[PDB]
RNA sequence: UUUACUUAUUCAAUGAAGCGGAGCUGGAAUUCAUUUUCCACGUUCUAGCAUUCAAGGUCCCAUUCGGGGCUGAUCCGGGUU
RNA sequence: GCUUGUGACGGCCCGUGAAAAUCCACAGGAAGGAAUAGUUUUCAUGCCAGGUCGUACUGAUAACCGCAGCAGGUCUCCAAG
RNA sequence: GAUGGGGAAGCUCCGUUUCAAAGGCCUGAUUUUAUGCAGGCCACCAUCGAAAGGGAAUCCGGUUAAGAUUCCGGAACCUGG
């Protein structure tokens, strides 16, 4: 019989059923925990005289991060660990190879008031 | 009826950029689509040898249905039947005692390039059906060769998947019976006989046939215009 | 600067004449005329060439 | 010794082809279907510079035959070619200088220039400015053309090649001398790198055939071989004489 | 020695678009009954425009808001040239 | 006046002096729309977010290269009377 | 500089659109609903390659022992939603 109209000089490759995966089994048969946890984004204070004159002086709290975090999760854990809102994040991989955070807290929020109550002033 | 007017465009050379057509012909195909197009193609631009162009010369669309009603009948026994013999063989066995004689005859189409050969020198075949499209075609090149001397009437039949499902399989590339049942003799010496008249009978024919050698349109016209443009005296 | 055309509106892009923000108000006026005279000359050799071949 | 300056051309390291200027690849229209039959009106855009040659190069535009577009070509230039003509491209075309036409279908003595010599090629033959082609005689049956080239040769192609009738622009542009090597110096800073020219004979025979010597002088024959083979290829390759032109071309 | 074919092999082009044969309408031919052709069979004063399965004609549907088929745009051969 | 930016011109070339991302405009008319009600986010105002790595210092008759705290070498910006 | 390929005994060489079935965006249809299914459009074509080329948008004042067009105060603009 005739043929199909095909208006085209070219013939390109058809669009067949491309199934999904499901094969039989977990490819690790555990999920993994959260490696960059809220406890391992921030380690330690810096309480050193020039980072404990911004804490009094700006409403900044001065903190040691991990090196694999960036500004969310450093906003996101201050917020679950310290229950204080966070204005601003400022990053700095110090010269020894360790990141340095300048965590500013709302005005409704006092650092003088809660560097003491985590235990360093 | 009056706001609709009458632009008819002027599709020619300059103008009316073009419509849309079918370009059928010029469409290139993937290689694997043209290297079997251009197979077929060379194989009738080259002059075939004598003992193939038995082939291309099959049982004609009359007499194939009427071959094909009487092997049809003979279907091979399938696995489900298969089943319910052989536990029916094996209680007849427990009770009966008999000797693994509990059922008749098997009638049933022969099949089997192996099988088949060994059949025809054995001279206990009676008509032998073969298919054309077998893609190495020396499997079967000497079929028609044993049939004439042996004595073995054949049928060069279209189509190893119309074989297959004969076989209950995919594809034969042969089939034949040897023994049938009592009823239809009648049906088979005639058919026997017509098939003889084209491929048993018109062998020693095509023994000494070439085939191929038609070239395509554009060289077939040119032939036709380079000798009637010669016959004008 | 090319990209300081997103944030501007669109009437400091364009003029309101067809072709507006694209060409010249004299070079839309030459299409303007150019069109008009030879839409009207082909309906002239439309005409004229339809009695030549009708006196043949 | 050590391979020699014509041999070290070759790969092609430093010696290749400064185009960064270089409008693009000037060549004729495709042989769609639209002229083997008819023709097509284009318009010709700007007539520009070319680095590297001193014909200018023209922007001719159609518009094209199977879709809602205005596919434009890049031709060379024919002297009395001008913005704003319009050039016709088919079989059928008018004999007038700027349209595109073929050989077996222009008279005998049609001045052409940008001449296929394989239908299909886009351009070929009598591309540098104030060259053009013209035709001798027509064989029609076996379709062929008899045609004189700009080095004076006789060429036979087939009837159905292309070619703009008249000729490149930009004639009589080595008629002006340099008078300075740094004018040699643009002509070559946009063409290739293959000046200025240390001769060989003022070389080291480890660097040339004709280097060495207590005096400067080639001590062999300068006239070459065609069987000679790369690095013994350095002269007047494959004279058949030499010395002051006295006659003729005596072709 | 000359010469002939295309499918092998070699060369070049395009997103493999108008190839081959034949057919509907004819400027110029002698038909010596009945037609044989070169081929004719949409574009050239002009730097504009040409795109929406093409408008029109026609046959259906289940009205609609519209949808489809043919034609407009000759047929055949799948050999891209 | 000095330095620097910019404009309109002129001279010069067988030299006529990059590419793309991106951004806008135009032609075109698909579709969507109005009355007790619709539409525009190329108008204005109002809301939220903007990750990663660098950032100190010298840049040279002592931080660079010359076996060194070496009369050598090392690209550039600003330039008072 | 991968790929499709072609050489090379071979480590590897050619070659960047080449004799590739080479790819993805808008709008619908159902709101058992995932996107199967209505459709049309598209033919370029991996990627790497400039802290002096191209390029969205931040300024002033103050502040340290040592940092700021980056902090502080004030006042802006851009992109995306």
């Amino acid at each position: 019989k005739a043929l199909k109209v095909r208006t085209s000089a070219t013939f390109r490759l058809p669009k067949t059923l491309k199934l999904a995966r499901a094969p039989k089994y977990a490819s690790k048969a555990v999920p993994h925990y959260n490696r960059l946890d809220s406890y391992k984004v921030i380690e330690q204070p810096i309480t050193s005289e020039t980072a404990m004159k911004k804490v009094e002086d700006g409403n900044i709290l001065v903190f040691q991060v991990s090196m694999k975090a960036n500004k969310y999760q450093i906003k996101k854990a201050v917020k679950e660990l310290y229950e204080v809102d966070v204005l601003k994040v400022n990053t700095l991989v110090r010269p020894n190879g360790t990141k340095k955070a300048y965590v500013r807290l709302t005005a409704d929020y006092d650092a003088l008031d809660i560097a003491n109550r985590i235990g360093y002033i | 009826n009056p706001l609709t007017h009458s632009t008819p465009k002027n599709f020619g050379i300059g103008q009316a950029v073009q419509p849309k057509r079918n370009l059928s012909r010029y469409v290139k195909w993937p290689e694997y689509v043209r290297v079997q197009r251009q197979k077929k193609i060379l194989s009738i631009r080259l002059k075939v040898p004598p003992t193939i162009a038995q082939f291309q010369y099959t049982l004609d669309r009359n007499t194939a249905a009427e071959t094909f009603k009487l092997f049809n009948k003979y279907r091979p026994e399938t696995a489900a039947e298969k089943k319910e013999r052989l536990t029916k063989e094996a209680a007849a066995v427990a009770e009966g005692k008999s000797k693994q004689d509990a059922s008749p005859k098997p009638y049933a189409v022969k099949y089997g390039l192996n099988h088949v050969v060994a059949l025809i020198e054995n001279k206990k075949a009676k008509l032998v059906l073969i298919a054309n499209d077998v893609d190495p075609i020396e499997l079967v090149v000497f079929l028609p060769a044993l049939c004439k001397k042996m004595g073995v009437p054949y049928a060069i039949v279209k189509g190893k998947a119309r074989l297959g499902t004969l076989v209950n399989q995919k594809t034969s590339a042969v089939a034949a019976l040897t023994e049938v049942r009592a009823e239809d003799e009648a049906a088979l010496a005639k058919l026997v006989s017509t098939i003889d008249a084209n491929f048993a009978d018109k062998y020693d024919e095509v023994k000494k046939h070439w085939g191929g050698g038609i070239l395509g349109n554009k060289a077939q016209a040119k032939m036709d215009k380079r000798a009637k443009n010669s016959d004008s005296a | 600067r090319p990209r300081q055309y997103a944030t501007v509106s669109k009437t400091h892009k364009t003029v309101s004449r067809a072709y507006g923000g694209s060409r010249c108000a004299n070079c839309v006026k030459e299409r303007i005329i150019r069109a008009f005279l030879i839409e009207e000359q082909k309906i002239v050799k439309k005409v004229v060439k339809e009695q030549t071949e009708a006196a043949k | 010794g050590r391979v020699i300056r014509n041999q070290r051309k070759g790969a092609g390291s430093i010696f290749t082809s400064h185009t960064r200027l270089r409008q693009g690849a000037a060549k004729l229209r495709t042989l769609d279907y639209a002229e083997r039959h008819g023709y097509i009106r284009g318009i010709v855009k700007q007539i520009v510079h070319d680095s590297g040659r001193g014909a200018p190069l023209a922007k001719v535009v159609f518009r094209d035959p199977y879709k809602y577009r205005l596919r434009e070509e890049i031709f060379i230039a024919n002297e009395g070619v001008h913005t704003g003509q319009f050039i016709y491209a088919g079989k059928k075309a008018s004999l007038n200088v700027g349209n595109v036409l073929p050989l077996g279908s222009v008279p005998e003595g049609t001045i052409v220039s940008n001449v296929e010599e394989k239908p299909g090629d886009r351009g070929a033959l009598a591309r540098a400015s104030g060259n053009y082609v013209i035709i001798i005689g027509h064989n029609p049956d076996e379709n062929k053309t008899r045609v004189r080239l700009p080095s004076g040769a006789k060429k036979v192609i087939s009837s159905d090649a292309r070619g703009v009738i008249g000729v490149i622009a930009g004639g009589g542009r080595v008629d002006k001398p340099l008078l300075k090597a740094g004018r040699a110096f643009h002509k070559y800073r946009l063409k290739r790198n293959s000046w200025p020219k240390t001769r060989g004979v003022a070389m080291n025979p480890v660097d040339h055939p004709h280097g060495g010597g207590n005096h400067q002088h080639i001590g062999k024959a300068s006239t070459i071989s065609r069987g000679a083979v790369s690095g013994q290829k350095a002269g007047l390759i494959a004279a058949r004489r030499t010395g002051l032109l006295r006659g003729s071309q005596k072709t």
